[PDB]
RNA sequence: GGUGAAAAGAACCCCGGGAGGGGAGUGAAAUAGAGCCUGAAACCGUGGGCUUACAAGCAGUCACGGCCCCGCAAGGGGUUGU
RNA sequence: UCGGGGCUUAAGCCCAGCGCCGAAGCUGCGGGUCUGGGGGAUGACCCCAGGCGGUAGGGGAGCGUUCCCGAUGCCGAUGAAG
């Protein structure tokens, strides 16, 4: 089967969380737990946290076995951006987009 | 609806060289690199015979071309223009002078460049006696 | 702004192309001899320790 | 009575983006880049339909002249022969005979040869 | 056997039993038509004088129809000039029966 | 400016500090789940098909060929090598 | 660098001749539209010939959008608009 989990509205630029996601697409759950565990990026924390939740759902909601589930697929989509002004020299002002992310991980049984 | 050939087969050919007028000969060679003589002519596939020339170090040429005719050659750098005369071509790399002609007579694109590869020029003969070799004239 | 500025919007092609070398690489890891877990080689790590 | 733009504009645009599917980059996503591309596309085709006549007017001639010279004579003579004998057949295209059905070409060759001299 | 034939302005090689669409014709949707026009044969029969002096090829007309539309676009730049036309050429389909001639 | 006919606005369990999710539940409908009808385009992303590292370009058009997909068929769709 | 390659009793120049290639010109085949003549008592429609590059601009015929009469009507949950 398959079990998903999604963390929406995470205050962090998608371009940046995506790197960490690409880093564990399709790898084992145990492999990812380690990868995200020693990956040096703010994004890892989030992607790990959603990764963990994706597991509990798999097990406590869909019977599937922890000993053998992996990242069937994963991805991040961009959510609405918080725009803020920013004083600039000579009175001009810039808007700066503090972007945001919807992180998704989907798991599946190893084999059958 | 017009005919279209299938996977042909490389007919090879062996040309002399001695006494042949450089350009005159060069023409015939080209027309052989393309089909143009094979009635199943197909301008987008390349199936012109393989050509093998030998004793190119003997090619005739009229006028005073041996001193008059000079080959230019630009390098990217300033003054990088080189002027090598015919006399010096044959004196050094002589198979070269036959190439600078036929290549200059082939089409320009990616296919044209493939055709050039179907040409084998030597000063000898003593070319690698692979297989086919039907001498011509 | 002052003096130089892009002459044309970068194409989504050229853009992504630039980014061809941005991808990360997994951390180098080895199973620590004492425990069962993973450690970055040449380093000590919690839930474990060392000999003398 | 006010008649706002409504759907009209979207449908006209959408109708062109279809036409422009498969074009590189913006030429297939932007309506304006699309229309521009399609403009030339129409003209390119119309001009190429006139071209295609000549694209074969040629191909055949080569192919003909090709097999034609195997028999020792050249296209420009072959046609003088055929046209001399009043053999209005072999509309250049059908001189694919040079390919398949060779004997008939060889036949037409002698006929044209006998005609000329 | 082979048989070169003329019709609708163009010429065509023809085999006994062969479906083939050609320029529109005014004829019953099923009637038999000899293209009395004919040149050559599968056994050499060059039409010295234009046509084969006495022969022809039989063919029943399958039916009629119109070909797939072609958009003929015309555009002159700088000069706000565009034209659009849909063209669908008519064609009668043929089934070659006999080469009798 | 707009959930739904009606709050019936999601008890309870699970991962999480929270947010947010996954089940369970309500509903004709939850991709109507709460700035929630409809949800177009630009723009970002995941998967799949065809394609590309000797190649010269207003990016298309014409022709042929290869691969993939539709239909018993002649045929058609996508892609693009020359 | 004669566009290039390359060309010397020429692939140069002069004089003579027979060929062939070559446009969207002309012919063949099919079709459209307008105009004119003819058959049609007939509208419809059929036949023959001719015209149909185009900016400013003149003329003609249509397509869609909103609303009104046609509506105390008709289609619509077996699914309206989008
Ligand atoms: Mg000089
Ligand atoms: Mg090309
Ligand atoms: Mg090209
Ligand atoms: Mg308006
Ligand atoms: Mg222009
Ligand atoms: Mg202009
Ligand atoms: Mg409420
Ligand atoms: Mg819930
Ligand atoms: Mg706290
Ligand atoms: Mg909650
Ligand atoms: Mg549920
Ligand atoms: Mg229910
Ligand atoms: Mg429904
Ligand atoms: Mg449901
Ligand atoms: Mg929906
Ligand atoms: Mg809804
Ligand atoms: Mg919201
Ligand atoms: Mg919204
Ligand atoms: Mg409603
Ligand atoms: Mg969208
Ligand atoms: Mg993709
Ligand atoms: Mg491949
Ligand atoms: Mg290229
Ligand atoms: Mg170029
Ligand atoms: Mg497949
Ligand atoms: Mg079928
Ligand atoms: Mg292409
Ligand atoms: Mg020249
Ligand atoms: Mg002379
Ligand atoms: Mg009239
Ligand atoms: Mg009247
Ligand atoms: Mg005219
Ligand atoms: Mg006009
Ligand atoms: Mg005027
Ligand atoms: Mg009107
Ligand atoms: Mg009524
Ligand atoms: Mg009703
Ligand atoms: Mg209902
Ligand atoms: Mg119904
Ligand atoms: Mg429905
Ligand atoms: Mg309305």
């Amino acid at each position: 089967m398959e079990a998903k989990a999604i963390a929406r509205y995470v205050r962090i630029s998608p371009r940046k969380v995506r790197l960490v996601v690409d880093l564990i697409r399709g790898k084992s759950l145990e492999e990812a737990r380690n990868i995200l565990r020693y990956t040096n990026k703010r994004g890892a924390y989030f992607v790990a946290k959603v990764l963990e939740s994706a597991a509990a759902n798999a097990v406590n909601n869909h019977d599937m076995l922890e000993d053998r589930l992996y990242v069937k697929a994963a991805y991040v989509d961009e959510g609405p951006a918080l725009k803020r002004v920013l004083p600039r020299a000579r009175g001009r002002a810039d808007i700066i987009k503090k972007r945001t992310s919807h992180i998704t991980v989907i798991l599946g049984e190893k084999h059958g | 609806k017009t005919y279209v050939p299938k996977q042909v087969e490389p007919r090879w050919v062996l040309i002399d060289a001695e006494g042949k007028t450089l350009g005159r000969l060069a023409t015939k060679i080209a027309t052989l690199l393309r089909g143009k003589h094979r009635p199943d002519w197909t301008p987008n596939v390349a199936m012109g015979d393989f050509v093998v020339v030998v004793n190119a170090d003997k090619i005739r040429v009229t006028g005073k071309k041996l001193e008059q005719k000079i080959y230019t050659r630009y390098s990217g750098y300033p003054g990088g223009l080189k002027k090598i005369p015919l006399e010096k071509m044959l004196a050094t790399h002589p198979e070269r002078v036959l190439e600078h002609a036929v290549k200059g007579m082939l089409p320009k694109g990616p296919l044209g460049r493939r055709l050039f590869k179907r040409l084998k020029v030597y000063a000898g003969p003593d070319h690698p006696h692979q297989a086919q070799r039907p001498e011509k004239l | 702004a002052k003096h130089p500025v892009p002459k044309k919007k970068t194409s989504k092609a050229r853009r992504d192309a630039r980014r061809s070398h941005h991808a990360l690489t997994p951390p180098i890891l080895v199973p620590c001899p004492e425990c069962k877990a993973m450690k970055p080689p040449h380093t000590v790590c919690p839930e474990c320790g060392y000999y003398a | 009575p006010r008649a706002k733009t409504g759907v009209v504009r979207r449908r006209k645009h959408k109708k062109i983006l279809k036409l422009a599917k498969g074009y590189w980059g913006l030429r297939s996503k932007s309506f304006r880049k699309a229309r521009e591309t399609l403009f030339a596309a129409g003209n390119y085709a119309y001009a190429h339909r006139k071209r295609r006549k000549r694209d074969f007017r040629r191909l055949w001639i080569v192919r003909i002249n090709a097999a034609c010279r195997q028999h020792g004579l050249n296209y420009s003579t072959f046609i003088h022969g055929l046209k001399k004998a009043g053999i209005e057949v072999d509309r250049k295209n059908l001189a694919d005979l040079a390919v398949r059905e060779p004997q008939v070409f060889a036949e037409l060759v002698e006929r044209a040869k006998a005609a000329q001299g | 056997m082979f048989a070169i034939v003329k019709t609708g302005g163009k010429q065509y090689r023809v085999e006994p039993g062969l479906k083939l669409r050609v320029e529109k014709l005014d004829a019953e949707p099923g009637a038999t038509v000899e293209l009395p026009v004919l040149l050559l044969g599968g056994e050499k029969t060059v039409v010295g004088t234009p046509v084969v002096e006495g022969a022809s090829v039989v063919a029943e007309v399958l039916g009629h129809g119109r070909g797939k539309k072609i958009l003929v676009s015309k555009f002159k730049a700088k000069v706000q000039y565009r034209r659009k036309k849909g063209h669908r050429q008519p064609y009668t389909e043929l089934l070659i029966k006999e080469i009798r001639g």
